[PDB]
């Protein structure tokens, strides 16, 4: 138990954040995953860089009714992930609005990371893998990695490369 | 030994109740907890292997550690919770002990967030409180004590899961005699009332809290919790201010809060809670702020501040209660004459906290032949040295603009006493007004209030040549 981390995970409704959450901690997938009804922990302690680092994942809801509830955690969130889908450009075309929820409340050390969900059928994706790289035009924090919770593809390097760069941002 | 381990557990279940063999059992090379866990892992699906074993952990978890307790959430809690709740969702003794041991290990803060996580979810407590006991006292008492223990800074999980902010209320209204149930439930409800009213229902807390105020009269803890929950209810749902009162159909809760303040006088905590309770009572009523005045409660709260003189919280609350009490009360001269040096003693005893002087300054304003009476009144008043207290207070707090208005109002009021240009010139006041004027130039209210004071504190000593340049610049 060296440090406890405060990553948040935000994104649209039914995109797969609650899917992508447990695939990293409980390693369990389920197509019939119930949408989260608020904020929710998921504890995890990973030893890295000579330090057993604790991790608090805060899966937010995404629905309009639960916009104000989740707002109290961004000002204490250390890292910040944004997850978005591929069939639904509408799940992409509100990322400045999500950024509007980011920029109004995020702190200085919020290292953004975008992630396309469900990369199994990217040929039918409404969004190109380069469009997010075309969306990567934001500040130096913003990164990108397409992935898939179903195929369990790169789900660690989502969190790991983030928390590595977070601990890299740590002195 | 599926038939000889059960009797060994039965011997243990009878042995552990004696106590002081327990520490000898811990002081061993057995790892007795690991023995019990290996046993329960070895023998699932067995009432006697499960129930007697949990009754054991029930008393055994009371004295282990803080860190092995903090260690145990690795996978140990997993065995108990999972097997018992899931395997035995109808075995009342088992869920009772399962809630009991979980409540016992719910002590360390590093365990609570594990208990409120996504994998380990402490809302099986709700499933128990609904299903396994709709009519059992022991299960409800233990579960509600657990839920009160769970309330760390993660309130927006417990409250948002509406099966907690409601089920606790039904638990309160069900059993109105269990005192431990009261001091857990009302504390939990006072900690959750803000977040649950960020989202009739307000009728629920009030009747239960009133009956709890009346019935468990002799106990202190239940009435600290009661006055706390009532205060924190009415200060967030103003619509049922009208639902109480000495009139018919109402609750005369103010009488009960006054009585509870009078009873447990020796405890500062209950007086703190009762003072905030009476404050928020008076804050939205005008009939109440004459009866307690006629009931002499001001002398009593003065006595209580004279008792707990070395404690700033109750001083803050006593001045705050005086504030809402005298909010629009005509007064004879004898009142303020007796009162004031007690309050200045309260301030010079706690001459460090902004709020204990915020509310006190907000209260003291109300008081400021009959002329001879006023003469001796103000003379003894400056003998109690109001002026040093307030001027050094503004000196102490360049911030806190509320006192930076009100204490100025007080001084401008006091300057109509013949000692002022003698004693405000035997102590000095004008430079503080100047430093605050440049501190608060933009505030129109502070500017206009302090400007007459500027005109009331300039003598030939202060307007001596060279010293008027700052005054000239600040006036223009
Ligand atoms: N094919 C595929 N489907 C996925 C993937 N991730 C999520 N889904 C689908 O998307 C659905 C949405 O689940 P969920 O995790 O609740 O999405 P969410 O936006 O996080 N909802 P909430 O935040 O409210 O819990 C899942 O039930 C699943 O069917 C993925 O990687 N591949
Ligand atoms: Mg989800």
């Amino acid at each position: 138990a060296d440090f406890k981390l405060q990553v948040i995970i935000i994104g649209s409704r039914g995109v797969g954040k609650t899917s992508l959450m447990e695939r990293f901690t409980d390693d369990t997938f389920c197509e019939a995953c119930k949408s989260t009804v608020g904020v929710d922990f998921k504890i995890k302690t990973v030893e890295l860089r000579g330090k057993k680092i604790r991790l608090q994942i805060w899966d937010t809801a995404g629905l309009e009714r639960f916009n104000s509830i989740t707002s109290a955690y961004y000002r204490s969130a250390k890292g910040i992930i944004l997850v978005y889908d591929i069939t639904k450009k509408e799940t992409f075309d509100d990322l400045p609005k999500w950024m509007k929820m980011i920029d109004k409340y995020a702190s200085e050390d919020a290292e953004l990371l975008l992630v396309g969900n469900k990369l199994d059928c990217e040929t039918d994706r409404e969004i190109t893998r380069q469009q997010g790289e075309k969306f990567a035009q934001q500040i130096t924090g913003m990164r990108f990695c397409e992935a898939s919770a179903k195929d369990n593809f790169n789900v660690d390097e989502i969190f790991l490369k983030l928390v590595d760069d977070i601990l890299k941002k740590m002195p | 030994s599926v038939n000889l381990s059960v009797i060994g557990l039965k011997t243990l279940d009878l042995l552990l109740t004696s106590g002081k063999i327990t520490l000898l059992i811990l002081d061993e090379e057995s790892d007795i907890f690991m023995l019990i866990f290996d046993a329960m892992h070895s023998f699932p699906a067995n009432d006697e292997v499960q129930k007697l074993g949990c009754k054991a952990l029930h008393v055994l978890f009371e004295r282990v550690s803080e860190e092995q307790l903090t260690e145990f959430v690795e996978n140990k809690d997993y065995m108990i919770l999972l097997s018992a709740l899931t395997n035995f969702k109808d075995e009342e003794e088992i869920v009772l002990h399962v809630l009991h041991c979980l409540h016992s290990l719910a002590i360390p803060c590093n365990n609570v967030e594990v208990l409120m996580s996504g994998n380990v979810r402490c809302y099986n407590i709700v499933v128990e409180a609904m299903k396994a006991f709709p009519m059992s006292e022991r299960i409800q008492e233990v579960s509600c004590c657990l839920l009160h223990r769970l309330t760390l800074g993660n309130f927006f999980n417990i409250l948002v899961l509406n099966e907690v902010h409601e089920f606790v209320v039904k638990a309160v209204q069900q059993y109105p005699e269990n005192a431990a149930l009261q001091i857990s439930a009302l504390s939990c409800l006072a900690l959750l009332t803000e977040t649950i009213f960020l989202n009739e229902d307000k009728l629920f807390w009030l009747e239960a809290c009133y009956k709890a105020l009346t019935w468990h009269r002799k106990n202190k803890h239940v009435q600290e919790a009661a006055c706390w929950a009532l205060n924190n209810l009415l200060m967030y749902q103003n619509s049922l201010h009208e639902k109480i009162g000495d009139e018919d159909g109402h609750f005369p809760a103010h009488r009960e809060v006054m009585l509870s303040m009078l009873m447990h006088s020796s405890s500062k905590e209950v007086f703190q809670a009762s003072a905030n309770a009476l404050s928020t009572l008076l804050e939205q009523n005008v009939n109440f702020r004459k009866i307690l005045l006629s009931k002499g409660i001001h002398l009593n709260v003065l006595e209580l501040m004279q008792k707990h003189i070395h404690s700033p919280e109750v001083a803050e609350s006593g001045c705050k209660m005086l504030n809402h009490l005298f909010e629009g009360s005509n007064t004879s001269l004898d009142i303020m004459a007796a009162v004031v040096p007690k309050i200045l003693t309260v301030m010079k005893r706690h001459e460090t906290s902004l709020p204990v002087q915020l509310e006190a300054l907000r209260a003291i304003l109300h008081f400021i032949e009959f002329h001879h009476k006023l003469n001796m009144v103000k003379k003894q008043c400056f003998k109690n040295d109001i002026h040093k207290l307030v001027l050094a207070a503004l000196n102490r707090f360049i911030g806190n603009p509320g006192i930076q208005k009100c204490g100025l109002k007080v001084i401008s009021s006091i300057v109509h006493f013949p000692d002022a240009l003698e004693m405000l010139s035997l102590e000095g006041a004008m430079d503080s007004v100047l430093h605050t004027l440049q501190m608060y130039p933009d505030d129109q209210e502070i500017q206009c209030l302090g400007l007459s004071l500027i005109g009331y504190l300039i003598t030939k000593k202060n307007v001596f040549i060279g010293t008027g340049h700052l005054l000239a610049k600040i006036l223009v």
